[PDB]
């Protein structure tokens, strides 16, 4: 992302939805629902905290923190190696190796018994309320205010209260933003495609970047003169 | 004699449904 991702609070999108006045019934409790379907039907991993805690393993088992949405990375803690994942079906079951993790609810089931991992996740910035907080990206804030003009306009056009012309536009201008949104954000800045080109342009390949947190993922490659 | 509350409201649903069809000639065009 070229841009800074800077925080405001999630009516600043309701200043731009009322404009509208066939939106004026809009509330904060529909524009709540609305974003987040909008901050996880686009999947952008800068709107997310990136948060790292220990957690202790008991037996394959552990407790995962409250506010995780996605895991980066599971790597345990006195070594630092990483976890890849869980393909074995019969895990931490007995009959009568390189580590790994499996998590589904607030568990995450790894392969080692006794043991403390770091999980490296990502979690939603909330305000002082514990609500969402959203960019202040005019992109991002247009194409949010189209979602849900778009979500509130199909439902009037199910009730045969808009025109088909006018949800064919919203629908239309929705799919353009979102687009752009979406490479807004996905796009690399001049700093992350210096990270690129050392990843890219690598004469002797390093391909155990994963072992590491990515660390020297975009480091550069240095060739000795002989 | 006289009521209209019936002859308002088919009047009103009469002139409803020519709009109907009126927006739905509406078309925004996608050649360039």
């Amino acid at each position: 992302m070229v841009n800074n991702i800077n925080w405001v609070k999630l009516p600043v999108i309701l200043d731009r939805l009322l404009r509208h006045p066939l939106l004026t019934d809009l509330n904060l409790e529909t524009a709540i629902q609305y974003t987040l379907d909008f901050i996880s039907a686009m999947g952008l991993p800068n709107v997310y905290v990136d948060k790292i805690e220990t957690i202790d393993i008991k037996e394959y088992r552990g407790e995962l923190p409250c506010d995780l949405i996605s895991i980066n990375q599971v790597r345990l803690h006195k070594n630092g190696i990483a976890l890849r994942a869980m393909t074995d079906n019969f895990n931490a079951y007995p009959t009568h190796g390189e580590p790994s993790f499996k998590t589904q609810g607030r568990v995450i089931f790894t392969s080692i018994k006794h043991e403390k991992v770091d999980i490296s996740y990502k979690a939603i910035m909330l305000d002082d309320e514990g609500l969402p907080l959203i960019p202040d990206n005019p992109i991002f804030l247009k194409t949010l205010e189209l979602y849900i003009k778009k979500e509130w306009f199909t439902i009037l056009f199910d009730m045969g209260k808009i025109s088909p012309a006018v949800l064919n536009n919203t629908q239309q201008e929705y799919a353009f933003k979102a687009g752009q949104c979406n490479n807004e954000f996905v796009i690399p800045s001049v700093s992350e495609m210096e990270a690129i080109t050392n990843m890219w342009n690598q004469l002797i390949p390093r391909v155990t970047e994963f072992r590491r947190g990515f660390k020297n993922l975009g480091d550069k490659e240095y060739i000795r003169v002989h | 004699f006289g009521s209209g509350a019936i002859g308002y409201e088919f009047d009103n649903r009469y002139l409803n449904n020519q709009e109907m069809s009126a927006v739905a000639k509406q078309r925004l065009t996608s050649l360039p």
